């Protein structure tokens, strides 16, 4: 029978680590293996996660170097922790394993979207068609406006985009956005290839900038802190894991200059809206582009869908007036 | 000139001429889609439908709400809701009466812009004013000082005014009322065994919670007495047919309200948010709050409310206040009995929004002029 | 002097868009987008003021 | 029902057995349906044809993608409620917001109607468009989750800590049948 | 000018004009081949004979029904039914005619495609319609709403349709009917 498996944990924890055991669909000599080894293949966050939320504790760590008894008679749970205790600086090696793949995946998140968010920045300083769609808006608005305090001007804020789709008309259905892009698909269609460069600054961030920032400050601060103690262990994980983490630090100091030039692109966007930069004019304006661009794209089908109406009503009229 | 009060609040729609008691036109805030495609000719049947009649056809029909929590989500859907209440139910130009609006307490304040902008460019007005609901609710209570729990279909609202000055910081809003009750109700049905899955069958499972539902004075002593006994049974004819029959359902669906941790929120109860709010005002007036606890909207329309909600207040307060919990039999309709009470002001008149002054300062003086 | 102030004034009472008038100094500055609209080599898009003044006119 | 279109009457109980091998053998889940009706519309390249066991031999078209279409599109029967990851999205939103990143990244799908072969990268397209671009959407689809939960139970039945867990003899008698809504959650 | 319905059931065609109370010409659709071999010269011997003529030949005369179920079998059979209803019964043109036309529900889509290109190729049309049958029974009825179990000769469905709007996820279709009862009752 052998009920005896001179366990020292308790019931939960042993049989938490045995649910998490069990998964890897081997013994435990290849799981300590490849903690030893450093393999991140078998190891994503979740596994490293729940390995280090099943820690060996103080007393548990005592009484297994106090077991003198045949190792047999132990659990796998504490046979398992015996390897984890043979392992030399075996907290360390998890939590570079666990902060490698945590680094890869949220350099590999933020990295595209920071391109896109400087890419956005760039565009948005630099737009073709985007001078002569606000001066005819402009010129729109200061004949809609003849005999009123805003009119006769020379300008607009950008919030006057999401403005534009406020104003309708007698029918309360054509937008004055609508009636501009009505017009402007008989006289100036480049203005329609305006998405074409907002098209970096479509989807926008969707996220916020600082949450991913302090992310990747955190991150990086924890792999100098996790470089110092290897660079305090011994040269076997030096060898292991140095490379690694340098080439993470320094994927982070990219995204660090990465960050810097989008905070000189947020100033250079905040006095190209002629705006103070104590405002939030990166996430706001992100937002507000991209409200600008899907109801730009929505006056587009919608005018098309009217058009289409229209000639399919014409030509209804056209075959009833035949028949 | 006869001005006009319309309590537009998140499930129901109270309008009416000011200087008056009852609301004229009480109807719930619904918009009604067709779920089904199909033209037909059906003799120029509407494309939507508001209120009764979307109660009327709601077997066929997508409700949408158009306010959540006090917040306007579909505007077209509710200038379709103002259109039915000023030309088909009332059947008064807006552009020749004064029209008093209603808001919940900290609204975010594109809500008010859009409702200025609708109310002076659209549905046009001489005047309009937009007000505060616990102040109304205290209005009908017809006292100066006391806090007002206003409670209606999205927000329960803790409220403190002492000598007409109200407290902006002792303000506490908690979006919990009786949609998320009818939400959990039709959560709780189906241990039952009936199903209730469609927003047809929410009105249902509303009028279910309207009629047979009931604050527990003591929650555990309920508890233990409908697991003891059925006598606490109540039955419920379906308009299929069918009859239903309910137990201790009865009384846990209004225990969210004093126990938010049933549906998981982890605020604590309505109880301990108005002992909050008293207590974040000044000590001196304290006294007064304790006597005067106003509640009020159809919420607070359970016949058990008041005796829990002294005997909550009276466990957590100090025994020598004396608490008195104000519960009109017209506590649901005390808004607008507030707002004619307003309207009809005389001094109220030189507070009114004019459409010079919109026109002047844009859209922007309803911050402010109003509070 | 320039050519998007030069409007003709409308014969009909027109409907008032509202924005957040930016001064001109500001707008017409070398770094701002508006001081190369103001000069006449841009391109002037005229708007079609009879079909505003047909359209978005206030109804008697 | 929409297999009487090209005039495949079924009404039995056994013609739904065959109907249901058709649906195991046959049907797939499209990554984008307007583009898949729109190419079966244009070409007939997903036309499968599928042998009786009489020795009749049906063909069916845009069908492999329209069945499980109404687990995106409730609609198509009538079951008027929200898609599955409207319904995922949904019960993770009722969740924490500290707990949400974790259930993200661990989206676990059993049960052989999951069993598709095009399911996860619609599923991990209709999530990551329903979640905000934050956190990591995973999707976790193994190849033998047919018959997972069984395997979560062989899982469950060896444990050691399990022993205690039992419901027994003697409890039923004591508790009656109702030990197991105490015990079990 | 004046529409046309033509109920083309499954055992009988009822044909006659829109706005008229009692259809005009009600027939068995059948279609009449001579089995036998004829022996008297000349004298107009047709090799098809269609409806009430087939129904008065018909112990000389194999018959086929072109509809089976709700569904066309024979197209040339019906092309043949749909010329004597136009030709012979009517004696309409086609041409200046509108012209309504029934269908079962839960029906194979190629017969409305078939259907639809008969009707504007074979015998083209100014316009045509093509309706559910229990819409039709509903209008004749007169009320907005209720539930129709429409059996013809061929399909037995029952259909509810509330407040003018068709429920199609309850439409329920079952293919027996007064054909299959006279060959039990045979
Ligand atoms: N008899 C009742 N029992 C319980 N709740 C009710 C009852 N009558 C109305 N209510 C609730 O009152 C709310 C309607 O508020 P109401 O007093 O009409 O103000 P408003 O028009 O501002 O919404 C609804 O949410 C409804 O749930
Ligand atoms: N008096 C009657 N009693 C019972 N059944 C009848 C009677 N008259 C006709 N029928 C049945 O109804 C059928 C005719 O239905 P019909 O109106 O032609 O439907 P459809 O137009 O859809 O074919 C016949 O086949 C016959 O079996
Ligand atoms: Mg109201
Ligand atoms: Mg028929």
């Amino acid at each position: 029978k052998e009920p005896k498996e001179i366990t020292f944990l308790d019931a939960k924890k042993s049989l938490n680590l045995n649910i998490f055991l069990k998964q890897f669909k081997c013994s435990n000599e290849e799981v300590a293996a490849m903690i030893r080894a450093g393999d991140t293949t078998k190891f994503d966050v979740e596994v490293l996660k729940q390995l280090l939320k099943l820690l060996p504790e103080k007393h548990e760590i005592e009484n297994l170097r106090a077991f003198t008894e045949e190792r047999a008679k132990l659990a796998s749970a504490d046979h398992f922790y015996l390897l984890l205790l043979a392992i030399p600086c075996y907290q360390l090696r998890i939590e570079c394993m666990l902060l490698c793949e945590g680094a890869a995946a949220v350099l590999d998140m933020v990295r595209p979207k920071a391109q896109l968010v400087l890419a956005a920045c760039e565009s948005l300083l630099t737009s073709r068609q985007l001078p002569i769609f606000c001066q005819l808006i402009l010129r729109i608005g200061n004949f809609l406006n003849y005999g009123s305090h805003t009119g006769d001007a020379d300008g607009f804020k950008i919030s006057t985009l999401l403005k534009l789709t406020e104003t309708k008309s007698q029918q309360n259905r054509v937008t004055l956005l609508h009636h501009v892009l009505e017009e402007a698909e008989k006289s100036h269609p480049d203005l329609l290839q305006l998405p074409r460069d907002l098209e970096q600054p479509s989807q926008a961030a969707g996220i916020n900038l600082e949450i991913i920032r302090s992310e990747a400050s955190s991150n990086l601060k924890k792999l100098l802190e996790t470089e110092r103690k290897v660079s305090a262990s011994v040269a076997e994980v030096q060898e292991q894991y140095t490379e690694r983490l340098q080439a993470s630090i320094s994927a982070f100091r990219a995204l660090d200059e990465l960050f810097e030039a989008i905070e000189q692109k947020q100033r250079e966007l905040a006095d190209y809206l002629c705006e103070d930069a104590q405002q939030l004019s990166l996430e706001d304006t992100f937002s507000t582009m991209k409200a600008f661009r899907d109801l730009f794209l929505r006056a587009l089908k919608e005018n098309k869908d009217r058009k289409e109406q229209a000639a399919k009503a014409e030509r209804r009229k056209q075959q009833l007036a035949e028949e | 000139t006869t001005a006009l009060v319309c309590d537009n609040g998140s499930g129901l729609v109270k309008a009416g001429f000011a200087g008056d008691d009852a609301p004229r036109a009480v109807f719930p805030s619904i918009v009604g889609r067709p779920r089904h495609q199909g033209v037909m000719v059906g003799m120029g049947q509407k494309d939507s439908y508001v209120g009764d009649e979307a109660q009327s056809k709601r077997g066929i029909l997508t409700l949408k709400y158009p306010i959540e929590h006090g917040i306007i989500t579909n505007w077209d859907d509710m200038e379709k809701i103002w259109h039915h209440t000023f030309y088909n139910e009332l059947r008064v130009a807006p552009e020749e009466h004064p029209t008093l609006l209603t808001e919940a307490p900290l609204n975010p304040k594109a809500n008010r812009e859009k409702m200025t902008q609708i109310m002076f460019e659209t549905f046009n007005v001489p005047a309009m004013y937009v007000a505060i609901q616990a102040v109304l609710s205290l209005y009908a209570s017809g006292r100066t000082t006391g806090i007002v729990l206003d409670s209606g279909d999205g927000v329960t609202h803790n409220v403190p005014i002492y000598e007409g000055y109200a407290l902006p910081h002792a303000i506490m809003r908690l979006d919990l009322a009786g949609r998320d009750l009818t939400d959990y109700l039709m959560k709780i049905l189906t241990e039952r065994g009936y199903s209730f899955v469609t927003t047809a069958e929410r009105e249902i499972v509303r009028d279910i919670k309207e009629k047979l539902c009931y604050v527990a004075l003591d929650f555990e002593n309920e508890m233990a007495t409908a697991a003891s006994s059925s006598s606490l049974e109540k039955s419920y004819e379906l308009p299929d047919g069918q009859v239903i029959t309910i137990g201790n359902e009865r009384f846990r669906c209004p225990e969210t309200l004093f126990q938010p941790s049933f549906i998981g929120m982890e605020s604590a109860g309505i109880h301990e948010t108005t002992y909050n709010s008293i207590m974040k005002c000044d000590i001196d007036i304290r006294k007064d709050l304790y006597a005067n606890n106003v509640m009020s909207g159809g919420t607070t329309m359970y016949p058990g409310i008041a005796d829990r909600m002294q005997k909550e207040i009276t466990a957590l307060a100090p025994s020598t206040m004396k608490i008195k919990i104000i519960a009109p039999p017209e506590r649901k309709y005390s808004v607008w009995i507030g707002g004619s009470i307003l309207a009809s002001l005389s001094t109220f008149q030189q507070m009114w929004i004019t459409k010079q002054e919109y026109d002047e300062a844009g859209p922007s003086i309803v911050h402010r002029k109003c509070f | 002097v320039p050519s998007h102030r030069r409007v003709n004034p409308p014969t009909l009472r027109m409907k008032k868009l509202n924005w957040q008038k930016l001064p001109s100094n500001v707008a017409r500055e070398h770094n701002s987008m508006w001081a190369s609209l103001s000069s006449p080599d841009a391109e002037a898009v005229e708007p079609d003021f009879s079909s505003i003044e047909r359209l978005f006119s206030f109804p008697a």
